[PDB]
């Protein structure tokens, strides 16, 4: 027994390529499309709920997840790898930040922590890189709204809007045409729905689409009253119904 | 491509673990051994090849006891069998220390099962080169089991493994049909001796020595004991007689 | 290079062959199982095949009682199946100890799926060649079915099927639900839900069953149990007086 | 074939063989010959010591483990030192903790289990030496044969090493005779020396070439070399 | 604290007072000292409340895992687990446990694990600070194979005396009846038992 | 065993070269170019952002210039994520030094430490090296303005002007041509931009594709100041130097 | 014996109208022996102020620790740490040594650079936060400081007035404590500027 | 300190005084003793102040993580089990004594926990130095099936008993109501019966009263 | 305890340390030098627990000499004193603490100013015009408080110390057998061999 794989499984090839990272990126390319758009007063991230069978309950599988009350994430690639990354991300937000400063981490720093976790699966002994790309959206007092992308290599970059996965090339092009620095959240939601429609083959509705936003504080989602400074989470997942109402004005 | 059979925990394209399958070959190349479940106990018997006149008779015991109520016999790489019984004993001691009661056969079966299965999980270890037949009596009856190198096991009415496993299985199947009400410990012992003699034809070249043990609620008080002296000869004769 | 097919590292196409081959191992037993949700119960049915006459039929099972409330049926070789069952039992017992309440079906499923994901990422551990279907009547979610595979994937189902002829059962079930328009069997007794399940099992596989060709597990509020050959015969008799 | 499955001890060949173990067994056959035989009162070890040059000594082949137990080796000497040492400790443990002399049968089981661990794990290698264990315990005289594969067997007599087959046939023939040589050590020894010389070919057993050991009823395990073995040549 | 377990014809009954104190102050006057470790295996705790609760919680864990693998555990096995924990950790624990359970084969059984971690199978057992005052009474009035009604009366009378003399005991008297029929919870108030 | 899948990242080739180091350097050669120029009154760091899009938020972006100290900074060429790992340990080493001696860490000592970390992955541990090359720009009261470079091998050297990443050959030639010991920070700024401008594999050199920073001892003060230029500031300096 | 009474020393902080004050004595002794009259007990990281009383060696170690942590914080966050945040950092840093504590009495003072709101806080040696709006006191003459502050203090004082109040509170408290005194320094803090003044006091 | 917990027909309420002390000195005349474990699980502690706060935030952090992992609302029995197992491990060295109350999918709950790791369940509980004064009130007025309003009164009355009769307690009363179907409502300073009377004089000093030795500007900007 | 005194004048730091080593009832040596040169312009005197004293001094010396070779530079006195403070501060919370008090006198060649640091076994550091460890301070700090001036010459400093030593030889119970005096300035460290009667 005992893990005796203490050497790297990702190494440099004569051409300078890191094979395992390139291959992980290829797995990301085969994944269902997901995207994110940053507005002036919010951020939207969305993807398609590619149910693997009509007998499956697509709601019991969340592709969009809350990391902190003001930060959410979505991905493209290997769903199981994403799931554990979310568990680790939620935990590191506490162990490396909340239990020290008594407040949730700003978006860039949490992204930085996730990125570190992914980089390590690129050099540590006995493991393969995570086969996913993430789109993390959030808000924090001193930086406002932000959107980031994290790749299998651990690299991450901020975006105004972007797409990853299957038809990311076409979707990125469609976003470059409609994006401007004056967009309001509802506008971005609208643009998000339009972009996603080109990537979807079959049914396109609130039950096959998963979408969340980072907007204003939702005092009704807090759970208690009595403390003025505590106004609620900015992260909110739209309901199947909220999505349909917007599809009619498509 | 190929090479799927060079490392222990690798799945081949058809979902198999070739190293475990090769371990099975070591088992089939071994001496034959069996187990018979009777109406209130179990009987174990094994073929002991006589390599030469030099082997002191009755001295190289192959059947082993675990705790005081379990018997274990195996075919294949003998050292691997002992290794497995050593673990079985630690497993039994651990269970008794914590729960006081001696370990139930089904519980013991899974203990050996999980350990054997564990050796098919990594390439840093090799699978066990033996198939094991074991059992005994507990709070609710007699139990007979057979465990393969894959860690696979089930409860049995009768079981056999090794060189003459086919002959043995054919004989065991007849018994099961002609005795739906259940065989008696005394009968099972003789029947066991017979089956081994018949299964010896798949190795008739070398001479052999018979070994039997049993565990019966009425005949041994539920404790594992070896069949010796008179009861042994009486069984050897019963077999020598029906071999002609 | 060609070793990207022996351990769990990516292939140039971003694939994990060892995981795909582990999926192959799940059909080695040539058994089919299915699960359906009642109004207030959950049923799992699985074929039972005992070829050898020397085997004690009572010890041949692929259904496991994980906890007082959770049941698990496995598709794959029995040793990997027992490995999963032992771990699941331990995880369920530990959860109750640490958090003070019974581990939910979907939570145990996630936990087992995460464990599987790890074998998928760490080289020294191999994937288990099995698919696990967990069932129960959760105190918050009601009747539940959650299934995990060697890729670390898991999801909840209205009903599901696993095995060599998985597809035939699945489409049969899909057709029934497109018709009824509801996500469960509208029956008050678990007995009738078991009958529905066996009935559709027969239609899809095109085979008849005796009391020893099946294995059944039922989940009710606060308890999961398996049927005896006789409880099954009683079920087979009732379905016979309808056809 | 073979070449692909003989890289380490943790690999089974397609026919269920363990080549590294088989290769270790081969080092025994290349070792000098040694014989062992017993009656009901004594157990004897006879060994042919091999030398490098005519300027070197003849490497010892018999090692004492306790007052009632000892063994002879064939193959890698260092492995014999490791194994005999483990046995010395086990005999020691038995005396100190239970005030009991270790049964030869038990010593064989301990040796088997120790060797087995080196045939199922990665990184290790099988022991490359054969051993003949003799002793006198509460159930009489005993002779055991140890193989690196982990297989230990109790015999009336036997031989290992090169051309060991000669002595082994002679012993398998002399059985009924030597097994009864009770209360007469010198006779059992001569019976052993006659068995070993049945595997000679190169030379003839000399005084600084022969090595004998005996244990029995009222005889602690003692080793005889040189002048002390003259009366048997 | 006053606790006791009594085997009888149909099974076994556990009884206890409901007073927990910190010095002379009654921190809880309605404490529940009858602790379930399995469907039909229960125990009465005495000594450090923190310690006994931790032990019981762990035993419950061990018995739930045992059940998942090997079926229903015997009362003896449950007593063994308690013992293992109490004996091996005798230096850091102050726990006196009475274990009582109902088996279909063995009927009702009672095991007492006192301070040192030793185990004793008995027809009936009493423990806690209040037990010293009822040794004579219990030894003179206990009989084997009593009926449910008689046993309940025996426990009720015994504990009321223990409560009468021991300031550390008091409140209500709680009982748990373990038989093939099931599990029954009984409670008896001061106005009743005080006038016996 | 595992030995089968071990690439052996730390061995010599028959020519006495370290495979993994040579391949990591090959990787570095495809990364955006980074330039460092040391003047009499300051230091300049300039780097080209590899790959960009209209939607890339440049204001909140940093992929090549990082602050290590208030007096030391680095320009990165290679795997960004590998760089962040090293940057963070360097930031720690600097604070440890300040805690121990109550003095800011001398530039070379921090550079040597980071280089030693890199060298380690080259001799033991069986892990791949970091695919990173750094250009360090710092100031201390012992050597004043300093410029250093370190690569995957763990080797480091000091310079008056240098470049890392893509097209260093062409860039080094241009720098060696117009560099002059008595230069001034503003001259350096211009030399840096011109050089990048001639070596870019892109159409034109725009502000959205650059990162700029200077370490000056602003005369009106007496202390050292690090200025990591903002988008608008880069756009400005781009027009002034005549590149618009 | 008592680590908190070996060296001596005091610290006090007060809030005013859009301002805050933090003050401390300058003594450093060893039991009855006065050793140094220049041991300041107030430090600052960016615009956040920290005063520390207690064992001198821990006062020094803690300052070095917080300089170390606020430096990294700034490098990663790209902004100076705020009063509220730093208070949580002190608290968690102290509780980390719960069973081998630093023998100190920390005090935080500052103005949130974004809300302009004045802030102060105190802690016991293992991290418990005391977030009073008026004043925080610490040191060998803490009883005296509580007495002065409760009497002299009043809400919304102007910087120039708060200075007179904090000073009189410090001075008169110090003079009734044998282990406190030997000089004093006062910090008046405003969103834009910070003034430091050394007070004239008894030297016995 | 005086903290109480009272169960009513459709929920549970907890309250505490606001006096914090260091020996016989009042350090904070209005500190908040009611802490949040999760949105609807609230807590109050007595004993080592740093310990109740730390233990509350640690388990709170872990409860949140557990909630996210299971996609379910936090349960009071989980906070109880995590708190007690943590405290037991530390053999009483973490001086945390707490009253935890809350509502979750299974109903309303009320528990007490002691530093050594033991727990209790009840309909009404009190802790702290003012524990006995508060319990005298609860034993006199509590009754089964209290209404939300009766519970607020009873709890509030119990703490007042502590404020007035226990020297270790004083100032204000804080309350938090947790009802089965709604959000929890925290009522900071629900009662303020101890306002300091206006002082007889103003101690504002005429500027220049304090002798200064040296002055200077401090550099904040880098 | 032993006598450890230090004084910083205009362009140098003077360190005076008693020469006696007493164990129980006997004065074992009367020419003990309680000092170690850490670097050419940095000197450290020490007093305290029997074995820990020299072991600590020599340990610090080794570390500074190592730093000097590795960097081919000399750490400033303030840097050295900070390194020494951290070591003592680590020690106070370890299994068995170094019970050593020290005075560090150095001449900072970059600032061209002498510096005197007093650090006790707890890691308590302070920079002073003059310092002392143990009971010495009780008689010398009031003397120096009276006769000290910042602009004193190395010679005026030596006369000031002579005054301190005379007071110690008059009022202190123990016979410390005189002191060894060393001067630290821009030219290094030299020992005043003539203090037995200066």
């Amino acid at each position: 027994m005992t893990d005796r794989y203490s050497f790297s499984l990702t190494t440099f090839s004569p051409s300078g390529k890191l094979g395992q990272i390139d291959y992980a990126l290829t797995a990301v390319k085969q994944g269902v499309t997901s995207l994110g758009i940053k507005a002036t007063n919010g951020v939207v991230i969305a993807t398609e709920k590619k149910s693997s069978s009509p007998l499956a309950m697509s709601e019991t599988l969340s592709k969009v997840s809350l990391l902190t009350p003001d930060i959410g994430a979505v991905y493209s690639g290997m769903g199981p790898d994403y799931r554990v990354l979310v568990d680790k991300s939620r935990k590191v937000a506490h162990t490396s930040y909340k239990r020290i400063y008594g407040e949730y981490p700003p978006t860039k720093l949490l992204v930085s922590e996730v990125a570190k976790i992914m980089q390590e699966a690129t050099q540590s002994g006995g493991v393969r890189p995570f086969g996913v790309s993430l789109l993390i959206a959030g808000h924090d007092e001193f930086n406002g709204f932000s959107l980031y992308q994290v790749d299998p290599s651990g690299s991450y970059f901020p975006w105004k809007a972007t797409a990853i996965g299957k038809g990311s090339v076409a979707a990125k092009t469609f976003l470059e045409k409609r994006w401007n620095d004056e967009l309001e959240l509802e506008d971005a939601i609208h643009i998000a729905l339009l972009t996603l429609k080109e990537s979807v083959e079959g049914e396109f509705n609130g039950d096959t689409i998963e979408l969340a936003i980072i907007g204003d504080e939702n005092p009704d989602l807090l759970g208690y009253t009595g403390i003025p400074t505590d106004k609620g989470p900015r992260f909110r997942k739209l309901t199947s119904q909220e999505i349909n109402d917007r599809l009619e004005a498509l | 491509g190929t090479g799927y059979d060079l490392s222990n925990s690798v799945f081949s394209p058809d979902g198999r673990n070739f190293q475990v399958e090769y371990a099975v070959k070591a088992v089939e190349n071994g001496t034959t051994s069996i187990g018979i479940k009777c109406n209130d106990g179990v009987v174990f018997a094994v073929e002991k090849l006589i390599t030469s006149k030099l082997l002191v008779p009755q001295k190289n015991v192959k059947i082993q006891v675990v705790d005081r109520h379990i018997g274990c016999v195996y075919s294949g790489l003998i050292p691997d069998g002992r290794h497995l019984v050593n673990r079985g004993r630690e497993e039994a001691a651990s269970f008794k220390k914590l729960y006081k009661t001696p370990i139930p056969i089904p519980a013991f079966a899974d203990r050996l099962g999980q350990y054997v299965q564990a050796h098919t999980l990594y390439n840093s270890v090799r699978p066990f080169g033996v198939s094991t037949i074991f059992g005994g009596v507990d709070k609710n009856g007699a139990h007979l089991y057979m465990l393969e190198p894959s860690g696979s096991y089930w409860g049995y009415k009768g079981a056999a493994t090794g060189k003459g496993r086919q002959s043995a299985k054919a004989e065991l199947e007849k018994l099961v049909d002609h005795h739906p009400e259940g065989l008696s410990a005394r009968e099972a012992v003789k029947q066991a001796a017979k089956i081994i003699y018949l299964a010896h034809e798949d190795n008739k070249e070398k001479d052999f020595e018979l070994e039997i043990s049993w565990c019966s609620l009425s005949e041994t008080n539920g404790l594992h004991k070896f069949v010796k002296g008179d009861l042994l000869q009486e069984a050897i004769d019963f077999a020598q007689k029906e071999i002609n | 290079a060609g070793y990207d097919r022996h351990i769990t590292i990516f292939s140039p196409e971003g694939r994990l062959y060892q995981v795909e081959y582990a999926f192959k191992a799940t059909n080695q037993t040539n058994i089919n199982s299915l699960a359906v949700r009642g109004k207030d119960c959950t049923v799992v049915i699985s074929q039972k095949k005992v070829p050898d006459k020397l085997l004690d039929p009572t010890t041949v099972s692929y259904i496991f009682c994980i906890s007082r409330t959770i049941g698990m049926v496995v598709n794959g070789p029995i040793p990997d199946a027992r490995n999963a069952a032992l771990r699941a039992k331990a995880e369920a017992a530990e959860f109750r100890y640490k958090y003070g309440y019974d581990m939910p079906c979907d939570v145990l499923a996630k936990r087992m799926a995460n464990l599987s994901q790890i074998y998928t990422q760490r080289a020294y551990m191999r994937p288990l060649g099995v698919i696990l279907t967990f069932v129960s009547v959760d105190e918050e979610l009601g009747p539940s079915i959650y299934k995990t595979d060697p890729a670390g994937y898991y999801v909840g189902y209205k009903a599901t099927a696993t095995g060599p002829k998985q597809q035939e059962i699945t489409t049969n079930l899909e057709n029934h639900f497109k018709k009824s328009k509801i996500d469960h069997i509208n029956e008050e007794s678990w007995e009738k839900v078991v009958e529905f399940a066996i009935t559709h099992m027969i239609d899809a596989l095109g085979t008849e069953f005796s009391k020893n060709d099946l294995e059944v597990g039922v989940a009710t509020k606060d308890k999961f149990f398996t049927l005896s050959a006789e409880n099954i015969e009683e079920r087979l008799v009732a379905i016979a007086e309808q056809d | 074939f073979r070449n692909n499955y003989d890289g380490d001890t943790v690999t089974f060949s397609p026919t269920g063989r363990l080549f590294q173990v088989e290769y270790a067994l081969e080092a025994i056959k290349q070792g000098s010959v040694t014989v062992g035989l017993r009656s009901n009162t004594h157990a004897v070890l006879v060994a042919l010591k091999r030398n490098a040059d005519e300027l070197s000594s003849y490497q010892k082949k018999i090692i004492k483990c306790d007052e009632h137990m000892g063994l002879s080796l064939a193959g890698l000497a260092p492995d014999a030192r490791v194994l005999s040492n483990y046995l010395r400790q086990q005999c020691n443990y038995s005396s100190l903790v239970f005030n009991r002399k270790l049964a030869v049968e038990r010593a064989g089981h301990l040796l088997c289990d120790k060797a087995q661990k080196n045939t199922q794990s990665y990184g290790g290698r099988p022991y490359g030496v054969g051993l003949l264990i003799i002793g006198y315990d509460k159930s009489g005289a005993h002779l055991l044969e140890f193989q690196p594969s982990g297989n230990v067997t109790e015999l009336y007599g036997t031989a290992i090493g090169a051309r060991s087959q000669g002595a082994k046939t002679y012993l398998e023939r002399t059985l009924d005779t030597f097994i009864k040589i009770d209360g007469n050590p010198d006779e059992l020894i001569k019976a052993g020396v006659e068995a070993i010389s049945q595997s000679l070919r190169d030379e003839s057993l000399t005084v600084d070439n022969l090595s004998i050991a005996i244990v029995g009823k009222d005889t602690p395990f003692t080793i005889y070399d040189g002048e002390a073995v003259a009366k048997y040549i | 604290t006053s606790i006791m377990a009594v085997t009888f014809k149909d099974g076994v009954i556990l009884g206890a007072d409901s007073r927990t104190t910190t010095g002379a102050y009654i921190a809880n006057r309605v404490t529940d000292k009858l602790t379930r470790v399995h469907d039909k295996i229960w125990c009465c705790r005495s000594g450090s409340a923190a310690d006994t609760q931790a032990i019981a919680d762990i035993v419950q864990y061990h018995l739930e895992l045992y059940t998942s693998q090997y079926g229903t555990p015997s009362t003896e096995t449950a007593a063994s687990v308690f013992k293992e924990l109490c004996y091996e950790n005798k230096d850091n624990l102050t726990a006196g446990i009475i274990v009582a359970g109902y088996d279909d084969k063995n009927k009702g059984e009672v095991y007492t694990i006192p301070l040192g971690g030793s185990v004793h199978k008995l027809p009936y057992a009493i423990a806690g600070s209040g037990s010293t005052f009822i040794y004579g009474y219990c030894d003179k009035n206990f009989r084997e194979n009593m009926s449910k009604e008689e046993t309940v009366d025996f426990i009720k009378h015994s504990l009321s005396q223990a409560i009468k003399w021991d300031g550390s005991s008091g409140g209500v008297i709680r009982m748990v009846v373990l038989t093939a029929a099931g599990v029954e919870r009984l409670i008896f108030y001061p106005d009743e038992y005080e006038q016996l | 065993g595992s030995r089968r899948y071990d690439s052996r990242t730390t061995i010599f080739s028959p020519e006495g070269r370290l495979y993994q180091v040579e391949y990591a350097l090959e990787s570095i050669s495809h990364a955006g170019t980074a330039i460092g120029i040391m003047a009499s009154d300051g230091i300049v760091l300039a780097a080209e952002r590899k790959v960009t899009s209209t939607l890339l938020e440049q204001d909140t972006s940093t992929e090549k210039l990082y602050k290590l100290n208030d007096k030391i900074a680095v320009a990165v060429a290679g795997l960004t994520a590998d760089a962040e790992i090293l940057i963070n340990t360097a930031r720690i080493h600097a604070q440890n030094y300040l805690k121990t001696y109550n003095e800011d860490i001398p530039v070379e000592i921090l550079v040597r430490r980071l280089s030693d970390i890199k060298q380690g992955y080259t001799q033991h541990g069986g892990l791949r090296p970091f695919g990173v090359s750094f250009i360090y720009a710092g100031y201390d009261d012992r050597y004043g303005y300093q410029l250093y470079t370190s690569n995957p091998s763990g080797n480091y050297t000091g310079w008056k002007a240098i470049s890392v990443g893509a097209n260093t050959s062409a860039a080094q030639t241009l720098l060696q041509m117009d560099y002059k010991d008595d230069m001034k920070v503003d001259d350096a700024i211009e030399l840096a931009l011109k050089t990048l401008s001639k070596t870019t594999d892109s159409s034109a050199l725009t502000y959205d594709r650059l990162e700029f920073a200077t370490i000056r001892k602003g005369a009106n003060d007496g202390e050292v100041y690090q200025k990591i230029f903002k988008p608008q500031e880069i756009k400005d300096i781009l027009v002034k130097t005549g590149i618009t | 014996s008592d680590p908190s009474s070996i060296n001596g020393g005091i610290v006090v902080a007060m809030t005013g109208k859009d301002c805050v004050a933090i003050a401390c004595d300058l003594r450093l002794g060893s039991q009855s022996l006065g050793v140094s009259n220049k041991f300041e007990k107030i430090f600052h990281y960016g615009h956040v102020f920290l005063g520390i009383t207690g064992l001198a060696t821990d006062v020094t170690t803690l300052n070095e620790m917080f300089r170390y942590k606020t430096n990294l914080y700034k490098l990663k966050e790209e902004r100076a740490i705020e009063p509220e945040t730093f208070t949580q950092l002190v608290s968690s840093s102290l509780y980390e040594r719960r069973f081998g504590p630093y023998f100190v009495g920390p005090v935080v003072a500052g103005i949130n650079s974004k809300s302009g709101k004045p802030f102060i806080a105190g802690f016991d040696l293992i991290g418990c936060i005391d977030e009073a709006k008026d004043f925080i006191v610490s040191g060998t003459a803490s009883d005296q400081l509580f007495g002065m502050c409760e009497s002299l203090y009043e809400p919304n004082l102007e910087p120039e007035d708060l200075f007179e109040t904090i000073s009189q509170a410090l001075l008169n408290a110090a003079d009734r404590d044998a282990l406190s005194g030997w000089g004093a320094v006062v910090y008046i803090i405003k969103k834009d500027e910070v003034v430091k003044r050394y007070l004239k006091m008894r030297q016995d | 300190t005086t903290i109480v917990g009272v169960k009513f027909n459709n929920g549970v309420v907890i309250a505490a005084d606001t006096r914090s002390t260091q020996g016989p000195i009042v350090a904070d005349k209005n500190c908040a003793k009611l802490h949040r474990i999760s949105p609807k699980i609230w807590c109050a502690g007595a004993g080592t102040a740093a310990d109740t706060e730390a233990v509350t935030q640690l388990i709170g952090s872990n409860i949140e993580l557990h909630s996210l992992y299971t996609s379910r609302e936090p349960r009071v029995v989980s906070a109880l089990q995590m708190l007690k197992q943590h405290l037991f491990k530390y053999q009483g060295h973490i001086g945390a004594y707490l009253i935890v109350a809350g509502v979750d999918p299974t109903g309303s709950h009320l528990f007490s926990i002691h530093a050594h790791g033991s727990t209790d369940v009840g309909y009404y509980l009190s802790l702290g130095s003012g524990s006995l004064a508060a319990m005298a009130v609860l034993e006199s007025h509590w009754k089964q099936d209290l209404t939300k309003e009766e519970a607020i009164k009873l709890a509030s009355d119990a703490i007042q008993a502590g404020i007035w009769n226990d020297l270790g307690s004083g100032s204000n009363v804080d309350v938090c109501v947790m009802e089965i179907g709604k959000d929890a409502e925290y009522l900071r300073n629900y009662l303020t019966p101890n306002v300091r009377e206006e002082k007889q004089k103003s101690y504002k000093f005429p500027r220049g009263t304090t002798a200064v030795l040296k002055e200077s500007i401090v550099n904040i900007c880098d | 305890m032993d006598i450890i005194l230090g004084i910083r004048v205009q362009d140098s730091v003077i360190l005076a340390s008693s020469k006696a080593v007493t164990r129980g009832i006997s004065v074992l040596k009367d020419s003990d030098d309680k000092t170690r040169q850490l670097s050419p312009h940095t000197l450290m005197s020490f007093a305290g627990e029997a074995g820990d004293t020299v072991q600590f001094a020599e340990y610090i010396q080794a570390n500074i000499q190592l730093y000097s070779i590795r960097e081919d530079y000399e750490l400033s006195p303030q840097a050295v004193s900070s390194f020494v403070r951290q070591e003592l501060a680590k020690s106070i919370r370890s299994r068995r603490p170094y019970q050593v008090n020290v005075l560090i006198g150095g001449y900072d060649k970059k600032k061209n100013k002498p510096e005197l640091y007093q650090i006790d076994y707890l890691g308590t550091k302070v920079e002073l015009p003059y310092g002392a460890h143990g009971y010495s301070g009780f008689y010398t700090f009031s003397l120096l408080d009276h006769h000290y001036r910042p602009d004193m010459t190395t010679e005026e400093g030596l006369d000031l110390l002579k005054l301190c030593v005379q007071e110690l030889e008059k009022r202190m119970p123990m016979d410390f057998k005189g002191v060894i005096v060393k001067i630290v300035d821009k030219d290094g460290i030299r020992q005043v061999d003539d203090f037995q009667a200066q």
